[PDB]
RNA sequence: AGGUGUAGUGGUAGGAGAGCGUUCUAAGGGCGUUGAAGGUCGAUCGUGAGGACGGCUGGAGCGCUUAGAAGUGAGAAUGCC
RNA sequence: AUAUCCGGGAGUCAGACUGCGAGUGAUAAGAUCCGUAGUCGAAAGGGAAACAGCCCAGACCACCAGCUAAGGUCCCAAAAU
RNA sequence: AUAGUGAACCAGUACCGUGAGGGAAAGGUGAAAAGCACCCCGGAAGGGGAGUGAAAUAGAUCCUGAAACCGUGUGCCUACAACAAGUCAAAGCUCGUUAAUGAGUGAUGGCGUGCCUUUUGUAGAAUGAACCGGCGAGUUACGAUUGCAUGCGAGGUUAAGU
């Protein structure tokens, strides 16, 4: 009633990196937060913005709450599954590879 | 006032109105207790036993028995492949002092 | 039959990681590190119970001989004075008195001063 | 009962002595300062907590050294980098930093931790009479009978 | 007799020892075999005499 | 060379105490309003200096 | 059934004794959609292995007593997955 | 207050240092090889700064009680400046 | 379902090998699909609502959902300190329990060189373990012999077989 919250998830991103991006918009106006992802040239940033966007979509459409209130109350990134691959090295061996996810929820609350 | 009191092989500092934890006494909850060994009596003034001050007492109630929390003795020497491990609880005889006579 | 490990063997390990609440990282948290350290931890408090009166006795005189060289003596005569004297007060009952009712430490000093005398 | 007086910080309050270091061998000056610091004089001494008194110590640069200590006992320190080994003698830091000859008796005589680093910062020492501590109003600590 | 109350004759039957199975019951780890030599080795052992 | 001991929870958590990114520079356009790098074309409106670019 | 008294109670290899817990069988006696097992948390009990009791999770089974049989207890094998 | 004897079950067959008595060695070795006693091994505690084998002493447990052993008592650091 | 056949599943398959030959992994939504119409952000993926359902934190990677590991919030502590990291003593602060001479954290002080194996002797600058989980080692048959137990006793007992 108070909260809107989404989440994009087994993203094809590493969740270190993105939590990265995640830091820097945590406890900000969705206004501010938008600001910094669009002008972030790190890769999570326009996934995040996304998840923001959508969440804020959320706290409108689905709650009616009001928008230029709204501020990023949480936000976080989970490791998703891992993908295995193989590189194959020198001398006949291969090296194993981590193709890894992330799921990144945005939660935004009335202020 | 106050006076100190031989118990339980050790000596306690005793208040009236005040409860102490002593070892076990062999008397049932909430009978009277008397300490007949008194070394010392304070207060206002000052009197000292020689060893036991002459013919003081301090009496008491027994408010309950119990157990102290346990306590575990694991004994082990490395690289021996043994140790042996012991539980212990020591019974407490709780007695609230009621007048130092 | 076939006894299969069951839940066991859990339940045991989880007994050792609750012993090991509050253990710097991984001795919290894996079961091996925390066993170990739970056995060390045993050896310790073993050893520092006895220790442990060792350690108050050495506080009770400490305070003792403070409190007997402002009343004219060291704690070593004091000792021997109060035996003279037939005072079975303890080293805990003495540091006591020494800090909390100073005066009745004086009277005691004063018959030992007295015994030591005769 | 566990009725063990333990001493708080804060609680106990901490006197102001002042130590005449004139013709008193130097370790029997730092031995009984120590102490002052450390509060084993007073009945509240309580290991892990700090009770002990400030010491300031006058005439330092009159400290005595027995025999022949003023040439022949020696103050090494090491700078950490090959061949730095430094040394100075006893009788010219008495001559020349008599705070550095007292301080670093008393220093060595204090436990090594937080709490008797803690303890030597109440240590004042001054070659000479006067210092300018009256505004702690010390007393005079006669150490005659404690040497 | 009943089946739910069935009791043995004292002393007719007795618990079997399994060794290996901690230090605590005293045949861990080695199991009474000691250390080293033909003796401790599976199906180790002189023939008879 | 290899790591002789696995680094802990802690100490990687330390190392990584300078692994960020930061946002600096950003002010509002002087025309449309919206947030813009300092001396760069704003993306929004596209003007720079007062003036449409 | 217990009580008193005296003495004793470090321990590797190893001997002896007595138990804890696991799965299954039999009999008896029970508990379960008014929530079984399992999971998780707790400041709980016993001399030890270990045992309860609550909250949450969970959604079907499972204790207890006596006796029986065992693929019956793991932290180490440059162990296997 | 143990001794033998009969039988079931073992483990052990690398020992170490210290004192004392000898050999080997250079009356060298933390050397080697016997004899003899002890400790370690398989023994925690106190002392010897640290220090299996030295000195004191053998931990069933609880105590914020007392007396001692070796060793100690100016400060670190308990106790005689 | 790491068991049980190698194979509960399109397994002698995939895959490896010139070939003979070697040889896996992989079961579980729900009572019923009633498997989320429609709306909203998004290119989609994926979410948020709205619904279905007893329950969807049962949404198909679907029962339960441990641990390692990764993260978010924060009650207490931490930037003069050399620390197998605990233990004993302990202020302060924050909490209130299977109500118990309670819980968490912990300035500061004393003490303190992991576990295992193998050794005369190992904190060992000997060995082994990255971590967590599962699996993983005195068994059975026939005989010998001793203890205990039961039956009978100068007797005891059947085997094959029906
Ligand atoms: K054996
Ligand atoms: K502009
Ligand atoms: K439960
Ligand atoms: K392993
Ligand atoms: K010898
Ligand atoms: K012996
Ligand atoms: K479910
Ligand atoms: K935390
Ligand atoms: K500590
Ligand atoms: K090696
Ligand atoms: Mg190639
Ligand atoms: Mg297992
Ligand atoms: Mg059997
Ligand atoms: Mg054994
Ligand atoms: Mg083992
Ligand atoms: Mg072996
Ligand atoms: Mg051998
Ligand atoms: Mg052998
Ligand atoms: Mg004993
Ligand atoms: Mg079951
Ligand atoms: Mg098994
Ligand atoms: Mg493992
Ligand atoms: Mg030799
Ligand atoms: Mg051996
Ligand atoms: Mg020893
Ligand atoms: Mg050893
Ligand atoms: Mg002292
Ligand atoms: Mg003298
Ligand atoms: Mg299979
Ligand atoms: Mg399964
Ligand atoms: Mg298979
Ligand atoms: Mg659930
Ligand atoms: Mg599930
Ligand atoms: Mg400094
Ligand atoms: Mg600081
Ligand atoms: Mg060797
Ligand atoms: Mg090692
Ligand atoms: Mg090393
Ligand atoms: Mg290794
Ligand atoms: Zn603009």
């Amino acid at each position: 009633i108070t909260s809107a919250k989404a989440t994009a998830k087994t993203v094809r991103t590493s969740p270190r990196k993105a939590r990265l991006v995640i830091d820097l918009i945590r406890g900000k106006s969705v206004a501010d937060a938008i600001s910094i992802l669009k002008f972030t040239p790190n890769k999570s940033a326009g996934i995040i913005e996304k998840v923001l966007m959508s969440a804020v979509a959320n706290a409108e459409n689905n709650f009616d709450l009001d928008v230029e209130s709204l501020v990023v109350s949480e936000a976080f990134v989970n490791e998703g599954p891992t993908m295995k691959r193989f590189r194959p090295r020198a001398k006949g061996s291969a090296s194993p590879i981590n193709k890894r996810t992330s799921h990144i929820t945005v939660v935004v609350t009335e202020k | 006032m106050y006076a100190i009191i031989k118990t339980g092989g050790k000596q306690v500092k005793v208040e009236v109105g005040q409860a102490i934890y002593v070892e076990k006494l062999n008397v049932e909850a909430g009978e009277k207790v008397v300490f007949d060994e008194v070394i010392l009596v304070g207060g206002e003034s000052t009197k000292v036993g020689a060893p036991t001050v002459a013919g003081a007492t301090v009496e008491g109630t027994v408010e309950k028995h119990g157990k102290q929390k346990k306590v575990v003795t694991f004994q082990y020497k490395p690289k021996k492949h043994s140790h042996r491990k012991q539980g212990h609880r020591q019974p407490y005889t709780k007695v609230m002092i009621e007048a130092i006579n | 039959a076939r006894v299969k490990g069951g839940t066991v063997t859990r339940k045991r390990r989880k007994k050792v990681l609750k012993l090991a609440k509050g253990y710097y990282g991984s001795k919290h948290t894996l079961f091996k590190s925390a066993k170990e350290q739970v056995m060390n931890s045993y050896y310790y408090a073993f050893r520092d119970r006895r220790q442990k009166k060792r350690d108050f006795r050495k506080l009770w005189i400490a305070r003792i001989n403070a409190a007997a060289r402002m009343n004219g003596l060291s704690y070593s005569k004091l000792m021997h004075g109060l035996k003279l004297a037939e005072i079975d007060i303890n080293r805990k009952m003495l540091a006591d008195l020494a800090v909390n009712d100073a005066a009745a430490f004086t009277a005691l000093a004063e018959q030992a001063k007295d015994a030591l005398s005769k | 009962m566990r009725t063990t007086y333990m001493a708080k910080a804060g609680e106990v309050e901490r006197k102001w002595y002042v130590v005449d270091a004139t013709d008193v061998p130097l370790g029997r000056l730092s031995a009984v300062v120590a102490s002052v610091l450390r509060g084993k004089n007073k009945p509240t001494f309580t290991p892990h907590v700090d009770t002990g008194d400030f010491v300031i110590v006058i005439n330092a640069d009159k400290v005595k050294l027995t025999g022949k200590k003023a040439t022949d006992k020696i103050y090494y320190r090491h700078s950490m980098y090959p061949g730095g080994l430094k040394s100075v003698t006893a009788g010219e830091l008495r001559d020349k930093n008599s705070r550095r000859l007292i301080e670093t008796s008393v220093k060595g005589m204090l436990p090594k931790n937080t709490l008797g680093r803690k303890q030597f910062t109440k240590l004042n020492v001054y070659g000479g009479a006067e210092h300018p501590h009256a505004a702690q109003q010390p007393e005079v600590l006669d150490i005659t009978n404690l040497i | 007799m009943k089946l739910h109350e069935l009791k043995p004759a004292e002393g007719s039957r007795q618990v079997r020892n399994r060794v290996g199975r901690g230090t605590s019951s005293g045949n861990g780890k080695t199991a009474g075999r000691g250390q080293k030599g033909q003796k401790a080795r599976s199906g180790g052992g002189v023939r008879l005499g | 060379a290899v790591p002789a001991r696995r680094t802990s929870k802690a100490k990687k958590a330390k190392r990584r105490t300078h692994y960020k990114l930061t946002i600096k520079g950003l002010n509002a356009c002087s025309n449309c309003g919206e947030m813009k790098k300092s001396h760069h074309v704003c993306p929004a409106c596209g003007h720079y200096d007062g003036k449409d670019v």
